[PDB]
RNA sequence: AAACUCCAGUUGACACAAAAUAGACUACGAAAGUGGCUUUAACAUAUCUGAACACACAAUAGCUAAGACCCAAACUGGGAUUAGAUACCCCACUAUGCUUAGCCCUAAACCUCAACAGUUAAAUCAACAAAACUGCUCGCCAGAACACUACGAGCCACAGCUUAAAACUCAAA
RNA sequence: AGAGGAGACAAGUCGUAACAUGGUAAGUGUACUGGAAAGUGCACUUGGACGAACC
């Protein structure tokens, strides 16, 4: 067969598996990459929290939190905890365009978690709430 | 190419203007320079691996030799790649043509926004 | 309210997470989502938004016309046939 | 210094057909070299600088 | 410089000229043929073809030199090497047969290994940003690394903390300490590494 | 730094707020304005100009009265910066932005380019801008500043809006 | 007649608001606030720019 970038659809028969688990059962790694922080929470497919790690939880403070290095350290810590809890493959869902958007992912790979899919869930309102006023710099 | 009919504010154009350019929409006989890409700090991941191993091994180089060597190799590769990137920019293979040769080509066939 | 793991999802091929993330970012960029998020960080007043849109449309027109001229003239970049005259 | 002779006669007509180029010697040389190149097309180091 | 740009730095290596022609590659053959037509600078008095020539030790001697007094600097260097060898011989004789194998007695090897141990891996660059100055960690070239090791050794030996101790003795003691991964210079390298690790969060401030 | 840790992350329920992409389209309206979806009503004039003596509209801001309140945010308070910082930067919150009923009637309300009909012929054309013009009509303009001012008058407006001078001064603007 | 305003005279004082991206782009309307030029909110204007093929 040919590899498809589109994810398999729930309710459809798919031959793809990961340690005998379907795509609907792989745990989810939520990476909120804010402009000043990066938080990574690993949860089960049944929505059971397993690990959590943020740049703040790694001992980084103030502007040092919003760096690729801090996000990578947080990713390593979260991946280590998830692997302690028995997690191998993960579906990565990232929201936000902070500096830690990608580096945190790398940390997970350095931690020992295999990324089977990457999803962007950055909240893009269809002109809903009004954001804060523009800065003068 | 987007249409320009009825866009600019002109006599005989009844509607309000669509475009308000600050410069005339006339092709110049030169292109912009080959803009450099702002350099990013490199080998950060290997540096992080080396520093974490230092923290775990109390900054003892003997234990960390492998990661230290990896970081050094990455640094040397980054420096040599910067030099090769300068060489490639001089070569101009990546782009369709260098800005200088493109400026020469446009000089050969200049735009004519006037009558003669 | 929609289903999950369908929108903005890219499957990783043989652990090539770098290429998967590059493809995801390219998709978001081509669809314009990245610029939309960046512009929605701070509120853009309607006059400023109109000015930006006008500037970008004029820039698009100029860039497309310049690219068309460059492609049209690129065939004339060949060697000089009448060298010395 | 070597001086170029008068380039036209009593009538005013210049002697060389490339006079009005202003560089009749150089352009005549270029013309001859180009003609030689055309002839060669039609038919078909260390010790010097 | 009184040498025109045509002049090339001379190459002093007997093996390079005694190499058989058959082993020579086409590139090496072309280089050798080309060198017959270039101009060559006069051989500097510092370096010769002697088998006992060490560029590292010559550079260390030059760095120890004060006011162009290379006789004194060379005397200090040879006295330091002699002191290192004598101390190693004393330890070798005073140690048991098992420890005799492990004890090193070549002063040149001790010097090179001490400099290699003293070599720092990651340096700090002061970068201006937002009106402040940050000690951003950076990689270091091998040249700067060796120079930093040599300069740290010399500066530590020249410190006023050591009273009435001659330079050869101080330098020998520091070289032996560094060879065993101990002493003030190794501590300086460790402090630099610790500061770089602490400032790791500032690594992104670097633009090169 | 202050602030919040009844906080943050996932999941589910969840609006009197605002309407990604389409839109590289240039449409509707007299202008102001109008870019989520559906339905209803509906977009004057079978010559043109024409009201500052009227009639009807007129962004945003603002007032009045009753509601909604996610988010934003004058003022205010705190943190920071600074020589000071009554600001720029950060945090919290109010009037306000929204709905309904009245007011207020102002904008760089500018596409600073009037409506209608016509020409590209030439004598094209100060400069720049968005080429030069012709016929007809209405409105406006006549050195700068005083002056979006004073007085008078009109207005639901009462620190307001419209119309709007003069004296002293200068050889400029 | 106590005062307000305008202009001239032009000082000294407190700042540096405008002219360059004038160092927070400038300005209009309007509201609030401030020793003072002025600051901020909301909408609007270019009488600013965005460097004008890709990168
Ligand atoms: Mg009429
Ligand atoms: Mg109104
Ligand atoms: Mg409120
Ligand atoms: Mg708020
Ligand atoms: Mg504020
Ligand atoms: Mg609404
Ligand atoms: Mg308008
Ligand atoms: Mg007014
Ligand atoms: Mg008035
Ligand atoms: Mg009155
Ligand atoms: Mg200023
Ligand atoms: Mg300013
Ligand atoms: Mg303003
Ligand atoms: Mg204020």
């Amino acid at each position: 067969t040919k590899f498809s970038i589109y994810p398999p659809i729930p309710g459809e028969e798919s031959s793809l598996r990961w340690a005998g688990k379907k795509f609907e059962e792989i745990p989810i790694a939520h990476i909120k990459a804010s402009h000043n922080n990066t938080q990574i929470q690993v949860v089960s497919a049944s929505n059971e929290p397993l690990a959590f790690a943020s740049c703040g939880t790694e001992g980084f403070r103030n502007a040092k939190k919003g760096t690729g290095i801090a996000a990578q350290t947080a990713g390593i810590a979260a991946a280590a905890r998830a692997k302690q809890k028995g997690v191998i493959h993960i579906r990565v869902v990232v929201k936000g365009l902070g500096p830690g958007r990608l580096s945190a992912m790398h940390g997970l790979i350095m931690g020992g978690l295999e990324v089977i899919s990457i999803t962007d869930n950055t909240p893009i309102p269809h002109n809903g709430c009004r954001p804060r006023k523009a800065r003068k710099l | 190419t987007p249409s320009l009919r009825g866009r600019l504010a002109r006599f005989g154009n009844p509607r309000k203007p669509v475009l308000k350019p600050n410069k005339p929409l006339i092709l110049a006989n030169r292109v912009g320079e080959r803009r450099r890409e702002k350099g990013e700090a490199t080998c950060i991941t290997e540096m992080s691996v080396m520093m974490a191993c230092w923290k775990q091994n109390e900054f003892r180089d003997d234990a960390c030799r492998k990661e230290i060597q990896g970081f050094l190799d990455c640094a040397a590769r980054a420096q040599e790649a910067r030099k090769m990137r300068s060489i490639q920019e001089t070569l101009g293979e990546s782009g369709s043509l260098l800005p200088n040769k493109l400026n020469k080509l446009l000089q050969r066939f200049p735009n004519k926004p006037y009558l003669s | 309210k929609h289903l999950k793991f369908i929108a903005r999802t890219v499957m990783v091929q043989e652990g090539n997470v770098e290429s998967a993330y590059r493809t995801l970012n390219r998709i978001l960029t081509m669809d314009g989502l990245i610029e939309d998020i960046k512009h929605r960080r701070y509120y853009e007043k309607p006059c400023r938004r109109r000015q930006r849109e006008s500037y970008e449309r004029c820039r698009r027109i100029y860039n497309m016309e310049m690219a068309r001229k460059i492609n049209f003239l690129m065939r004339k970049n060949r060697a000089d046939p009448w060298q010395g005259c | 210094p070597r001086q170029r002779a008068i380039q036209w006669g009593e009538d005013g007509r210049p002697f060389h057909y490339l006079f009005y180029t202003g560089k009749q010697s150089y352009y005549s040389l270029m013309h001859d070299v180009y003609g030689m190149l055309l002839n060669l097309e039609k038919h078909q180091v260390i010790g010097s600088r | 410089s009184r040498y025109s740009p045509e002049f090339k730095d001379p190459l002093i290596d007997k093996e390079y000229y005694r190499k058989p022609v058959e082993e020579l590659t086409e590139e090496e053959k072309y280089v050798r043929e080309l060198k017959k037509t270039q101009l060559i600078k006069a051989a500097p008095a510092g370096k010769t073809s002697s088998v006992f020539e060490d560029p590292v030790i010559s550079k260390f001697t030059n760095m120890m030199m004060i006011g162009g007094n290379k006789v004194l600097a060379r005397s200090l260097m040879i006295q330091t090497l002699e002191a290192v060898k004598r101390k190693q011989f004393e330890k070798y004789h005073a140690a048991s047969a098992e420890e005799q194998a492990t004890i090193e007695r070549n002063p040149y090897t001790i010097f090179h290994q001490a400099l290699k141990n003293c070599e720092p891996m990651i340096g700090l660059v002061p970068i201006l940003k937002g009106g402040r100055f940050y000690q951003v960690p950076v990689p270091l070239p091998d040249r700067r690394r060796r120079f930093l090791a040599m300069k740290w050794m010399i500066t530590e030996c020249r410190d006023k903390k050591h009273q009435r101790t001659l330079m050869p003795e101080k330098l020998s003691h520091k070289l032996l300490e560094a060879f065993h991964n101990q002493g003030p210079v190794i501590k300086r390298k460790h402090d630099l590494h610790k500061m770089a690790e602490a400032n790791r969060a500032l690594a992104h401030y670097r633009w090169w």
